[PDB]
């Protein structure tokens, strides 16, 4: 099975837990307005590879994993759609005492073997909530987040070590209301280790402009940290280590 | 910085 990535990172600090060796694959069905990695989206591009390939770099760095409890990571643009691929690579990390992690959107479409298959060779999914309300989730992603919800669903009915990201960008999720619902939503379970709030940030806009399209975010500047705080305890309420 | 490939 081949792997289309768009790079990786030997050992990035913000991806998971400790120092993780950081794989960016190709291609993303969604469109969400403050992605930094629109270069990201297409599905042709970025470099062809095996898991051979990929274990002859991660495995040079099981210092820096080891000594962070890091481990290796599948993100990118949607790592859940080269889903045959990730679930080999995590057998072969596996199979080598390395922690894997997935960072995905969970817009997964259909419930295969080999999504059971890739969970069961998974240690942590960092699955990331972008809104509950759909009606905004349609326009900030350009797509309803059905598909998400019922894949978290599904894991916690699965009891998957889960970690729920949500992106605060201003006038979009920075409201209490849409607070409330995600930390009422993830209470139900309890497979939800964590909630990892992360503010928004201007970066891969060139990305974006290289590429001739107009970032729509431009201006909107970072959340301040009574926003952040405001949200945090908000979903503090339904005692979750809501930790940003 | 969480993310964000080069
Ligand atoms: C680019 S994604 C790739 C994995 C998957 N496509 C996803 O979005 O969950 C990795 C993380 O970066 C976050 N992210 C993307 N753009 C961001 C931005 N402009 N500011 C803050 N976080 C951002 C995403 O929400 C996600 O938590
Ligand atoms: S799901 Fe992740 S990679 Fe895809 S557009 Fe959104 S932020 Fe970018
Ligand atoms: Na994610």
């Amino acid at each position: 099975v081949i792997g289309r990535i768009h790079s990786f990172e030997s050992c990035g600090t913000v991806d998971g837990p400790g120092i993780r060796f950081i794989t960016f694959f190709q291609g993303c069905l969604m469109r969400c307005l403050y992605c930094h990695n629109r270069d990201t989206w297409d599905t042709h591009g970025g470099k062809e590879v095996t898991v051979e390939d990929l274990m002859k770099e991660v495995v040079t760095y099981r210092h820096f994993m080891n000594a962070s409890g890091g481990g290796v990571t599948a993100s990118g643009g949607e790592a859940i759609l080269q889903a045959e691929f990730v679930r080999d690579w995590f057998r072969a990390c596996k199979k080598e005492g390395i922690h894997t992690c997935l960072d995905t959107n969970g817009f997964v479409r259909r419930y295969d073997p080999v999504i059971d298959e890739l969970l069961e060779v998974t240690d942590l999914v960092m699955l990331d909530l972008k809104q509950m309300n759909d009606e905004i989730h349609q326009n900030l992603v350009g797509v309803s987040n059905h598909r998400t919800l019922e894949f978290a669903k599904y894991l916690a009915n699965k009891n998957v070590k889960v970690w729920i990201r949500y992106v605060v960008v201003p006038g979009w999720s920075d409201d209490d209301d849409s607070a409330h619902r995600l930390g009422e939503f993830t209470r139900d379970m309890g497979n939800v280790e964590k909630i990892e709030l992360l503010p928004y940030h201007e970066l891969g806009k060139h990305k974006w402009v290289a590429m001739g399209e107009e970032y729509k975010l431009d201006g909107v500047k970072p959340p301040k940290k009574e926003t952040m705080e405001r949200v945090k305890g908000i979903l503090e309420q339904y005692g979750h280590k809501v930790m940003f | 910085v969480s993310g964000y490939a080069v």
